[PDB]
């Protein structure tokens, strides 16, 4: 059961390129991948979920995990969440 | 009216709505472009919005920001509703199926929706097999269940009285 | 006399059709496509057949599979009751032999009862419509039957071609 | 000068649609599906391109392969014997350009010719039907010059809604 | 109440589209067209209907006519068993109404159980195919619902050239 | 071997040879037009010639100077094996139900063939009616009853069963 | 400079096909059918009309009406609406004219705006599907384009055939 | 309007359904048959025989129209003469 | 052979008033045509009346060929009195 | 049963135009026309029919009707038979 | 090869019929079940179930390949841990 | 990286030795071509090959491009002499 939070700084918010990368990470692993804001919770594998929740400025997503990979699924998004400026 | 969401795909195949989840990359999408194409009505791509309507149904939708859209990996996103007009999509509909698509290995159920237990089948993705048309005839059979036509019971009746029958 | 054979027998523009192939290389999901394209379905798996004449075979379903479909997830259809009687048929003599072979890269004829029954191997690959082809190829052996060989008069062209680029 | 290509050529729509990607890919059998769907076969396996505008390209199959369609089991089929007038035209300018990738873990284009021609590139994966995703291709394609782009109207609905003030 | 009524039901697209007019305009004909096309038959030649709620009616087929079509010069037909389970529903509420009225040169409503259901005619006259036309008037009567009123847009976009042509 | 000319068009619907007849501007040739559309085949438009097989079969074919032939009313002759490919012709056929179009007016049959009774039945010509979907359904129906399913005859039984019983 | 004509401009097989005929006719509702076969619509009822090459006539639909389809009893309905962008066209250039006459008791044109515009007269009569047969009518002209006449070549035959010494 | 004691030891079914109707077609007229309270198109086969007239029934048949009588007088006619009922 | 009228009904020549005038023509065997800033189309056919957008002050010409010629026009202008749209 | 017979002198035959001719010529009636050639005979309202016959120069055909118009159709016959110079 | 005595009660039926083609399918070798002279694939349960193996029957099991044994140990485990025969 | 041979067989590059040319070709993962008069085309489909039509006296040109690129070549050479076609 492994889980990160973040704040968004994008200033731009997660828009199309931001989701992509965030998914294209979130591929690499065979572990489960949840991102959740706002109450709602989608599968951060397919980008469609992560640009429909619209992400803005501000906004505190958590990503979460489950299973081999989980701890390291979660190292590679939050550097991703860092390399691309994404927030926190 | 309490809402959670949900991954997969949910079509309106033959007035039944039915709801095609599985592991992202196994084609949920496509094989709803072409059940659209075949004449079925697309509700919901990606994110399935769904809220219990009472004890025994479950309604879906897509949320606004998705409405009418599929995402197609290499093509990108496409407007159904576009491409296809108004008999292509729907704004929302009870589930009464779920067809899970799990991808093929060599080596009645019934699954739970906010406390509401709506029957599933899965099927195995795999070479070959052209999984729009086995979806589209697990709505069909579904359906003609309903209708009082159910082709298992009926065989394993007859299987019986054949039985029975070589045993002498 | 009355032997029983593995695969799918359908009729496809007339032709009988008996597709064989390993378990498992989806023999009845194509058949279920190939009733809905307007063929018809004469047995499912188990296939009875028996030698007509000496030049014709004939097949059918033992009773108790007759108008069923097993598809793996969805269990036993009845197309007769999903499609009606323009799906089935009681029997129909066998005219081509389709057998699918799983691909992996690493005339013809086969004999039912000492007739020989013309035969083709398509390969299962991802990608490939199964039903398509074999619903060409049946489109094809009656084209042939009509006098139109695509194959023939291709290779006479390009003879013409090569005894021509001698210059 | 004519330059000879590997694919497939069809008519999609009105779309001259070249269809191209690793032998073995399928390319012929998806062209197969696609006749019957209603669409004009050009050339398959051979496409014999020249240059002719700044920005048009023409394709056609030599003579010797006219009509037909090799399909690995069956041999060669000539669809235009098998389908009719309704199957095949003598040619077509190239629009769009499906390359068919063997699936592995926006905007782009190849030039035929000193000619960029759009491309997409879409995954072959068991469960795809491959005739149905070139077709809808071609036919979002031709969308997109009516006026009508999907992505660049979601993504500007995607701008609107992150727009949280909240 | 349970009153019987003269015409065809059938569901298309989801709708319950009851077809009315004069025996001899081909309300069965254009049914059967309709069931190849997809749809569903309700009831044939006698609908019995009955009030639902002061919103709703229902329609059904008796019994005794159940699956079946009557068209002149082949008789009886059971769509059931030439089609299969895909052509044929026990019952559906009504929502159009349209009637086949015969063409001579020389919003709407019809109440059933003082419940106003919408009606539109179409003329039967020569070249023109019904099953097309009602087909679409389902088709159209559900774009409105969602919110495409092809009519209403036009009337706008009209005025709108009328006033600007003022100069 | 004794061969005779008649007049109609001879398709094979669903495997049936099905002759149609009437009076010539009855459409004859537009109608087998769109059959073969539907995806049946072409035997012979026009003149069909005839001849006994034996005390119960009639073959017909078309004179090799109209094969794959069709004469439409405006359009001229135009040539089905041309703009349909061989899945729209064959050579011939045994003949195995008579469609006469009787253009309709307010105010079991069998038919001789060389001495061998073919069944015939009537549809009337009249505007709203779609020929086609009729005589396709003709032949399924047809088809349908050599299976074993009489829609009529077990129609008129439920009949006699609902007035015995309305008899209290 | 534009001149209006009365008639249903389809797009057939690519092939532009004015369908003209008096007002009653139907050729709104089989222009329906003929979208719903796959073809596309690009004017009705007012077909815009203006010559270009010295052979070459196009048609388009007055801004007001396009996409819309007016049918008795119905009213009016959008085809892009109901159908999607395969069903309609911009515009295109007029091949042949199809004039749907009703049925009363070879080569043949007729100039639109001074340039000769090929035409086929076909009866409105009980039991024909007029959309099926212009469809064919389409199908059959390109057919000829790609050099299959059915008819030179059956009186080419016919003259063989005449050619009885016996 | 015109009612009737259907005989028919067999009741209003296949072949006298077929015979009713066809009469009542002649006529430019309305005409119904009316049953325990349901009521058919008698110009339409399948609704007769839907309502499974059986012997001892006691129908009725109406017209609206010019026609009106000659259609009611005609169907009477037609009840007797095929020996329906009175 | 024709006839001329200027609109005076405020709204145009819009939905309506169109189905009257076009209903009308109909019923003649005459063809009738309709014309507005040199554009001609058929009085018979809807579409193409309303696609004209006449608005009030519109000079319009309806001109007929055909048997009933004359009684067509009369009819028309009957329509287009009776109906309130112009003179 | 009212019949006539012909010798055609065509040297071009019954081909395409003069096959037209004819059966619209037997189309005004609705007596039933028949036309026989070399044993068969074929509807001679119908011009595939007539065309399929290939009648060519010196061949003998039979003209035969039935009906009202039965004597009114041959004679009508008879004259475009001699009108477009096709045989006796 | 293999041969068997069938003992289940209910014959060789839907549940039965389904194990042991699971089982048999485990293995890269074909495998063939007969009963009275038919030979149905043992991979494909339609075909087994089309048998109607019944109490009594005596039915054969044999298989070909490399699988062939490990094959047929499982079959036969299967048909005594399912009690089917032996 | 390439190879050249002139086609030695009489009847020349038809159907049979091309589909034992290309059959061999495909079993390389490099992806090899055939060259004849300047056109070229992918040795690993039989269409192409066969549509070059190669005659007797023929100079061709097979090309191969990737890992295995050499093992194609010699594979594809054999052929050309273990199948008398060429040199
Ligand atoms: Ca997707
Ligand atoms: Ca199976
Ligand atoms: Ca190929
Ligand atoms: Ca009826
Ligand atoms: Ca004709
Ligand atoms: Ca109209």
């Amino acid at each position: 059961m492994a889980q990160k939070t973040f704040k968004v700084t994008a200033d731009s918010g997660i828009h199309a390129r931001p989701a992509t990368v965030l998914v294209q990470t979130a591929s690499k692993y065979d572990a489960d991948v949840n991102l959740e804001y706002n109450g709602k919770t989608v599968n951060l594998k397919s980008i469609m979920g992560v640009m429909s929740l619209g992400i803005a400025k501000g906004a505190e997503i958590t990503i979460s995990a489950s299973g081999a990979d989980e701890n390291d699924a979660l190292n590679a998004l939050e550097e991703t969440m860092k390399s691309e400026r994404l927030g926190e | 009216a309490e809402r959670r969401s949900m991954h997969g795909v949910l079509v309106d195949i033959y007035g039944l709505g039915v709801l095609i989840t599985g592991d992202s990359g196994v084609g949920k999408s496509e094989t709803a472009l072409e059940l659209v194409q075949r004449g079925h009505r697309l509700i919901a791509d990606d994110r399935v919005d769904v809220y219990q309507q009472d004890e025994q149904t479950i309604v879906g939708a897509a949320p606004p920001i998705l409405s009418h859209l599929l995402e197609i990996r290499g093509l990108g996103i496409i407007d159904v509703m576009n491409l296809f007009g108004a008999g292509a999509v729907r704004e929302d509909t009870t589930i009464s199926l779920i067809v899970h698509l799990e991808n093929w290995t060599p080596d009645e159920q019934t699954q739970l929706i906010f406390d509401v237990p709506v029957p599933k089948i899965t099927v195995p993705v795999k070479v070959g097999r052209n999984l729009a048309i086995i979806i589209e005839v697990a709505a069909m059979n579904f359906r003609a269940k309903s209708m009082g036509y159910d082709a298992t019971k009926t065989f394993e009746k007859n299987l019986n009285h054949l039985i029975e029958h070589n045993e002498e």
